């Protein structure tokens, strides 16, 4: 989905901040 | 330096062609729904129309490479990010109890071939546990992401 594809970036760079 | 570089566009361009199976440089509702179907989903034409219609600037009912490029940088503007943040809770919260439990978080991670250790998941819940209710709610979930 247009927004679904947007989520990939959030789980990519955003999840990195964890460690 | 927030200036976009030519090499960075090539990095997402290669991934872009994977979603457009037609190879015509454009994504059609049939191409997205067909691959979206693999995600074990069954959306309707009206539901997809609102999603694609919102970012359709040429009114051609398809997403063109430059339209796609705008969404990729749109993350910095955080315009639709609010929609994804609220929608993501629905996918992460499988039980629909309105609260995400520890057993529930491991399930979605496992389907994607991802898995961490209990201590890693235990510490993650401790840090995100702001209200101290023992579960993560929409309040903690939206508040956890609005950090500078
Ligand atoms: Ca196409
Ligand atoms: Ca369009
Ligand atoms: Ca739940
Ligand atoms: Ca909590």
């Amino acid at each position: 989905m247009d927004v679904f594809m947007k989520g990939l970036s959030k789980a990519k760079e955003g999840v990195v901040a964890a460690a | 330096a927030d200036q976009l570089t030519e090499e960075q566009i090539a990095e997402f361009k290669e991934a872009f062609s994977l979603f457009d199976k037609d190879g015509d440089g454009t994504i059609t509702t049939k191409e997205l729904g067909t691959v979206m179907r693999s995600l074990g989903q069954n959306p309707t034409e009206a539901e997809l129309q609102d999603m694609i219609n919102e970012v359709d600037a040429d009114g051609n009912g398809t997403i063109d490479f430059p339209e796609f490029l705008t969404m990729m940088a749109r993350k910095m503007k955080d315009t639709d990010s609010e929609e994804e943040i609220r929608e993501a809770f629905r996918v992460f919260d499988k039980d629909g109890n309105g609260y995400i439990s520890a057993a529930e978080l491991r399930h979605v991670m496992t389907n994607l071939g991802e898995k961490l250790t209990d201590e890693e998941v235990d510490e993650m819940i401790r840090e995100a546990d702001i209200d101290g209710d023992g579960q993560v709610n929409y309040e903690e979930f939206v508040q956890m992401m609005t950090a500078k």
